[PDB]
């Protein structure tokens, strides 16, 4: 009686739900259907009747959360995404399915330039992406069309060099051949290990201003709160780790952050979208939970 | 012959009391636990080493990465480089990476960092 | 108007501080040398320990009946004037339905003040 | 300033070392553990008879030479037994290495065969059929030899005295159960033997004779889980008990033990124990068992290389 489509980066799910279904009911159905047990990273993202991007809440009904239905033929449409990122994928991601969902989301984040990546690194990344899709390099099967699509490297990379597409393809293939004794999920993890060291990886960016009306970026990460100058998104100017922060609150456009050190002053910043200000609140609370849970590993078992 | 007495008992720790009302909702255990300051620091040392271990084991790939970057540098169209591209080139020229930078910033006091935040 | 509001009131903590640096005793240098065990962790561990034991009883239900078979098969050959006081105590404990762990849980189910009092009356 | 001739007996072999004149207990202890491949060293200790006819455990940071080891009745050799001094609360969740499991298997079985701990007749047959499987492998009709066994060595004498049965009648029942075991490895059957031994009433109880303030004679039972109090004539079932995490402090002065509980509202309780040496052993047993009680519940402290 509720008609639902959920899209992960890997697959699509069409099914019906009772009109009494909570967010928890939907989340659980999705997780159990795809076999995901490391559910704490993930959420259901949709567009509300204010055309705001939101995350499904767990213990309100799906139909009481203002999902936009009109532009979709009355289907509830959701993207299943990772909302939170581990600090070290090697030690923390347990299931292949979890790894694969992170691989696809991170790679699309790089190909679309949501996160900066250097040219020579994007070639390394592309040589793994090829290995994921086609398996180990094999002279028997290799055809030039495997690399010949123009979708392996970010546009920003190829746009800043006077090279033919085939010069890029050959420089990918060279590396693709070089690292061949590897399974698929081994190279997905190699991809992720490279990607997680990118300066913009795992940072949730929000435009803010401090007391002095200086324009800054707030970066909510799995480790804490980064502060970026308005025109440098790679290198934070200062930062605060999750265990240093005691309390986060907003009133209107005004965020107040209180630190564990009682001797230190609260500090303030301004953020103009009220709906963004609740998402900032949610990302802070969620990343902080996982920060402590990571450090008590039994809380992370499946 | 022998004698003892226990004097100061002092504790420095983090209290974690979880709740499945909102946010992340799974029923993990233990739901309430405590981490001493030194457990936290020992975990932080262990994480730094895991990363420095990974850098050590990828020395061949990092070397390769700079070979490729040199090999294609002749073809660069600097007028098509971005803001971030220039920032990135400065960062490499200066020997900086994501983690050393963050570690450097956190070594300053929380009092200093809040005040630094405030004259930006 | 406001749709919702909330406020955190009491924060209470009940826990064990284990400072385990020995001068004598068990000498090995383990880690962490200092740690804190919360009350509910302690009880969570008691519950999973009792559950491990009951799992073991189920998985050995066949051996327990083999033991009962053997006990009554040899029973006609018993020399009662040769039984020790432990044997008598053991058979009585068998009859009453008592085992080591059930007895200990019931004994501990009473306060330490009761048990200290009980002890001094013995 | 002459070297120390040392002999250590594990339940599996005799080790002979020569130590420096001023070697310490930790030195011998590490030497033993390295030799046999034992990393779960926390259960174990070096026991000896001292120059006072008192059974003692070797101290780790005193010199071996300085611990009153008796030497004349031994041709000047320092003679130690390597024993489990502490017992896990659940063998199958806590004993990690095979050498550890094996050393517990052999020591517990001798406890039972010698009747240091009581065991029921029918349980002794099961234990015996496991012991046989441990020594000879899974039952094989081809290789079995009627008379491969002897009930007088496989059963506690208190069992066989209790019944009008011949040794061969006991042996046939041991053989019949042995035939029926799922074919496990020998180390698996050792663990199964321990899983049954550890449920015996007297398993892992150090007993000491005490008197409360009414001068009632009782038994103190120091265990891995706490302090049991027994009636003088019933070592099977405790009258009351106090778990390690309820106990704040344990001490003795001369013959008088004082035990303080964590709950500040409950008053101390007292008991008397008449040999000072035994009293130090009670104190060491309490501290060691309490240490492991907490460490067991923080499993990282029990990791081995």
């Amino acid at each position: 009686s509720l008609s639902v489509r959920v899209s992960t980066f890997d697959s699509e799910l069409e099914f019906k739900l009772e009109p009494r279904a909570s967010g928890q009911d939907l989340f659980d159905l999705v997780c159990r259907t795809i076999g995901l047990r490391e559910s704490w990273y993930f959420g259901l993202q949709y567009v509300d009747t204010r055309s705001n991007v939101s995350w499904l809440k767990m213990e309100k009904r799906v139909r009481d959360q203002r999902v936009e239905l009109h532009a979709s033929n009355n289907v509830y449409v959701f993207s299943f995404y990772a909302k939170f990122f581990p600090e070290n994928v090697s030690e923390e991601l347990i299931q292949e399915i979890t790894q694969h969902l992170f691989f696809l989301q991170v790679k699309q984040s790089i190909l679309s330039m949501d996160i900066y990546c250097r040219p020579e690194a994007s070639v390394l990344l592309a040589s793994y992406a090829v290995h994921v899709q086609y398996g180990p390099y094999d002279y028997e099967t290799y055809k030039d069309g495997m690399l010949a699509g123009g979708e392996l490297l970010p546009k920003g990379v190829t746009d800043q060099y006077q090279m033919t597409p085939e010069m890029w393809e050959e420089r990918i293939k060279t590396w693709y051949m070089d690292h061949e004794p590897m399974t698929r999920d081994e190279v997905e993890m190699e991809y992720l290990k490279i990607a997680q060291d990118l300066d913009m990886y795992g940072v949730n960016y929000f435009p803010i201003t401090n007391k002095n009306k200086t324009k800054l970026w707030l970066g909510v990460t799995s480790v804490g709160l980064n502060i970026y100058d308005e025109r440098d998104k790679l290198t934070p100017k200062t930062t605060f780790q999750w265990n240093e922060i005691r309390h986060v609150s907003f009133d209107d456009k005004k965020f107040t952050i209180r630190l564990v050190d009682a001797k230190v002053s609260n500090f303030i910043f301004y953020s103009q979208d009220l709906h963004i200000n609740k998402m900032i609140l949610d990302l802070c609370k969620g990343n902080h939970d996982l920060y402590m849970r990571r450090r008590k590993p039994d809380t992370m078992e499946i | 012959t022998a004698g003892g007495a226990e004097l100061t008992t002092h504790s420095s720790h983090y209290l974690v009391q979880g709740d499945n009302s909102s946010g992340i909702s799974d029923d993990f255990e233990p739901k309430e636990f405590i981490l001493t300051d030194n457990e936290m620091e020992q975990i932080t040392n262990e994480m730094e080493r895991n990363h420095l271990d990974y850098l050590r084991n990828s020395k061949q790939v990092q070397s390769q990465l700079q070979t490729l970057r040199s090999e294609i540098a002749p073809h660069k169209i600097e007028e098509n480089q971005s803001n971030l591209d220039i920032l990135s080139e400065a960062q490499i020229k200066a020997g900086e990476n994501k983690y050393s930078t963050l570690k450097k910033l956190k070594s300053g006091s929380t009092k200093a960092r809040v005040a630094f935040f405030e004259e930006l």
